[PDB]
């Protein structure tokens, strides 16, 4: 018997939060503007 | 339309404007109508002593 062992991350293991979906829930494109309450007028 | 869309309201589909003049500032219409309502009272208040 011959058989090797890594160790590291195999990049495909991550977290999710419960009750969340990347693409169940469909919907479109957002915009929006926010100031005054960061650390002056951002529009993402 | 421009590219706009920016918060909305929908259930069934989504991308929907809504119909009619839209407004975030008309609330100086109750001071217009109660001023209009004491101009209508003195206006009506002149017409009785002249006949």
């Amino acid at each position: 018997p011959v058989f090797e062992i890594d160790v590291g991350c195999d990049s495909s293991k991550y977290i999710m939060v419960r009750g969340f979906n990347k693409s169940r829930c469909q919907r479109r494109d957002f915009s929006y503007v926010i100031d005054k309450e960061l650390l002056d007028n951002l529009k993402v | 339309i421009k590219e706009g869309l920016a918060a909305s309201d929908d259930e069934g589909q989504f991308i929907d404007a809504i119909a009619g003049t839209c407004d975030s500032d008309c609330l100086k219409l109750p001071l217009f109508f109660a001023f209009y309502f004491s101009a209508t009272v003195f206006s009506n208040m002149c017409s009785i002593p002249v006949i």
